[PDB]
């Protein structure tokens, strides 16, 4: 079962991510900016690269093995070297699809909660000073130098005096 | 604005030399350098980009350190299509601003 | 492949207005932020503006407030500078560079347009 | 990886939803109603029929093989058939008992995420005029009749005109 | 771990739970306390003790065989017979190591997942009378946190008697 | 299965109150809802008002307002319409609908119970 | 109060033959029209819910479709057990209004 | 295994002030709480305080409120308890005990220390 | 201050038997009563923590049942290693109260 994020309610990606797999883009009064969470693409690749640590290199040695092509027609001893050999080609070829199936899907999983993982990292340190709009941003309700989207990321954003001011610009009329 | 300065304006090293070009600023970057190289035709690319991270299609030869507000770029072989004006582009305050250019040359 | 096509060269009197233009193919045009560096014959590169083509969004160097105007279009994948007033000290090759965005790097550059301002 | 929705907050399951399998349910000034989620539903039926998809109908062809059933005894070769076939059969059984059990298991948490995401894409639709009341319903503190209601099912919600009657009632009162 | 609660936003562990796996922890005015959670501690240990009844015990009976070690050489028989043992071996060894990474990912998934699920349960039953304030705790903020009115987190928290926004849910410096 | 029975005739005198009943079977009484459908010889099917038998939830037609009362028992797994002052424009057949909630198509129908208003 | 109403008071059809049940509602029902067949006998019940669902029970030979105010029945097998009365009846706006019934006749 | 370590018998003369000790070793010695029990001759045992080795958390009994004060020392693992101005009343053994938090039994108890308050 | 209670101060019973040893509190404590061996050499172990719920440690003849404020500890095998004083303890409301006591006696 996916989160709701990846293709949800994080709308349609990015592609300015040159660097990170996730990551944050603002708009301040300074103007516009991009940055990529190193936490979170760590873990996903630090995962990704553990499945393929499994599969990359990880070979068993089989020397000697019995025959497999038959050029003569033969009868009990020959059926049954064929029947063991298709037996045990389906046996890994179910394996290897089942194997890539459910790593496709774990992946696919991973990557979903790592990014619902950030984005409830970010909900979190926000506290009420700042709103889901649905579309994955946060109306942040007070102003900053750029200072507050610093402070946010690495994760040193505390309430400040930034409490009562978004108070103030959420509950208002 | 943040005055970006490289004091080496010419360089003169050979071929096979491990040439060192680099870049400081003002107020400190945080590894947000960005290093240009400009070919004398006037093609530009991007070789270095946050200054530990190769842009595609660049070769292994180039590299790069540094923190804070003193960055290096180092090229391990000279080649002789590696001659050309290389410049320092930080990425932390507005306006992004440039370096003075480094002009590599043959001793 | 990515490449940034731009004209060759205009030759323009002082005192007009020039368009120049800076034609992307190879990718997403949307997607991808387009600057505007100006390079003069004696010295280095002077970065002028940025435009995000989603939404037309502009932020300029200080000195070039009121000299460059950015401007894209969607449908022919072109990205537009309205220079006006062009001067003696506005003869220099112009580049327009892909990024990521604001503060990513200059991915691509075009060929560059050389402006010379002479009568 | 339980959501904690089909089994946690919503209590029971709604005997009465003839058509779709998610929906929403009101009580308004207007009356009590209720209608289906289509996109949830399609999305539920289009994972359960991709695995009945590789499930139900691709079967592989087997012409010839081994004897499987001796009326007399030798025994060599009759016992490395016998080991053969129950050596084919035991491993078969084990992964279609694999199969089942985590096919059921990701069909339940799927089921169990497609609610708790749409859960948690009506509860980002309504910011601060609903609150949560932990039973599945929300408490929406504004004059909302049928259209409305049906906005909230639909996606056009507006949630800034309804905002000072549905600040006022959540906290004055 | 894909919720993200048992390395994610609770920081350590609580040595000293003797009695449960899930528990709450507060200090309030009439002195700190602990208490364990049943219901999520029970869900865990049921989980795990059903894939402890499903691995644990039911061995297939396995009487006559082939033979496996081979004391001279024959030829196509013995290697027949050596490459259907090898080739079970490696299959059984396969299922065994996928099983046990799949459970144990399970198993991990599951633990997150009900601490998730216990503090989502508690977070709606606080309502807006608590803020989470991303360390895995809940400041609460009327009276009593969890020793008169805070024994009733078993599923009896009134959350209307003790509406106390004004103390300093939102209040101004 | 799923039945929903009714008595056949009632004959009531005019100007009195009656109470029809629709016994439920084959199905959990609490889950679904049960309606009311009039329908006259000279006239279509008229609908009246309807019950959710969880929590007796009462919602009727305009004309109906104060002609009937739906009550249910849930220990008997029956649905109740009390008819006020009945007078000739009432003798019609009644039925009662199993819907599923109030916006729901009418799933299973009773038999029909014939009401002849008249000395 | 929204009206629904219906053309064919009496529709006169042969055996084996489509016949279609047009339904006119008085304002914009989307997609909440639904079908009862009132057999003669008393007996009613529910063919066609929601403009295309088929109930329980039901054959495949009735169909509906229709969207915004006009929808229609489909009997495309038109056999001697399926002599009865059609009804609609609106599940978008309190009270439910029925129809004025097509009662179909052998011809 | 886990072990209490404490001091075997000390000889105060009244009126005076003393500090126990009580070494904690085979356990992490910030997670798991650590409290008092005095035991008189002729009297059960009565529980004293307990403290929290992580932020030093203090809640006494109130009958010795000023009589004993709880201190710990994360470096040697040690837990103190000073007493204030020792009458006779106070000669009594005491345990120290680890429980695991605040509310929770005493898993292990050290040997106990004889304080015999006389002249 | 809840005042733990035990009557019986001193008890005799010889081996093999089923000793019952009961703890009263003044209110309801919630299952919260603690019982501890003081052997009289003077060391103190934990046997039953909470009710019913045996230690770490704790040999199965230790049992322990009962609710609300009424609480009772089982030795059904008792030995000359298990004759020692047991207390009883309540862990509701400050301070912690610990009972008068029971001391095991060969008859
Ligand atoms: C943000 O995190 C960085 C580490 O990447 C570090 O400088 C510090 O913790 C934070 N920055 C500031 C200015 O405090
Ligand atoms: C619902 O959405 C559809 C298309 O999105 C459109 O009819 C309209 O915006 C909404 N209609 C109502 C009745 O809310």
């Amino acid at each position: 079962g996916i989160f709701g994020a990846i293709a949800g309610f994080i709308e349609n990606g990015w592609e300015g991510m040159v660097d990170g797999w996730y990551g944050f883009r603002h708009q301040n009064s300074e103007g516009r900016g991009q940055a990529a969470d190193l936490k979170s693409t760590q873990a996903a690749i630090d995962c990704i690269n553990g499945k393929l640590n499994r599969l990359i290199g990880k070979t068993n040695e089989k020397f000697h093995q019995i025959e497999k092509e038959f050029s003569e027609v033969e009868g009990r001893i020959q059926d049954l070297e064929k029947y063991v050999e298709d037996t045990k080609i389906d046996l890994w070829s179910y394996n290897a699809e089942l194997l890539v199936a459910l790593e496709n899907q774990h992946t696919i999983d991973l990557t979903d909660s790592e990014m619902n993982k950030l984005f409830e990292k970010t909900k979190k340190q926000l506290r009420e000073n700042a709103e889901d709009m649905g579309n994955g941003c946060f109306k942040i309700y007070h102003k900053c130098d750029n200072a507050c989207i610093g402070s946010i990321r690495n994760g040193t954003y505390d309430h400040d005096v930034y409490r009562d001011e978004a108070l103030n610009n959420r509950f208002q009329i | 604005d943040i005055q970006m300065t490289q004091t080496t304006s010419s360089l003169s090293a050979s071929l096979g030399d491990r040439v060192t070009i680099s870049c400081s600023a003002s107020q400190g970057i945080s590894n947000y350098l960005n290093w240009y190289q400009q070919k004398p035709d006037g093609t530009v690319k991007l070789l270095i980009y946050y200054t530990s991270s190769l842009h595609s299609g660049v070769p292994s030869r180039f590299s790069g350190s540094g923190s804070g507000t003193d960055y290096s770029l180092t090229i391990s072989n000279l080649e002789p299509e590696d001659i050309a004006t290389y410049y320092c582009q930080q990425s932390s305050k507005l306006p992004w601003t440039f370096g003075g250019g480094t002009k590599l040359e043959i001793k | 492949q990515v490449q940034l096509q731009q004209s060759g060269t205009d030759l323009v009197m002082p005192g007009a207005s020039v368009k120049l233009s800076c034609k992307a193919s190879g990718y997403t045009f949307i997607s991808w932020w387009i600057h505007w560096v100006k390079q003069r014959p004696g010295q280095g590169l002077e970065w002028i503006g940025e435009i995000d083509p989603s939404d037309s969004y502009t932020s300029y160097n200080q000195k070039f407030k009121g000299k460059a105007t950015l401007t894209v279009d969607k449908s022919s994948s072109t990205a537009y500078m309205q220079l006006s007033s062009l001067t003696s000290e506005d003869s220099a090759v112009y580049y327009c560079a892909r990024s990521g965005y604001s503060n990513y790097p200059f991915d691509y550059w075009g060929q560059g347009t050389t402006l010379p301002v002479s009568s």
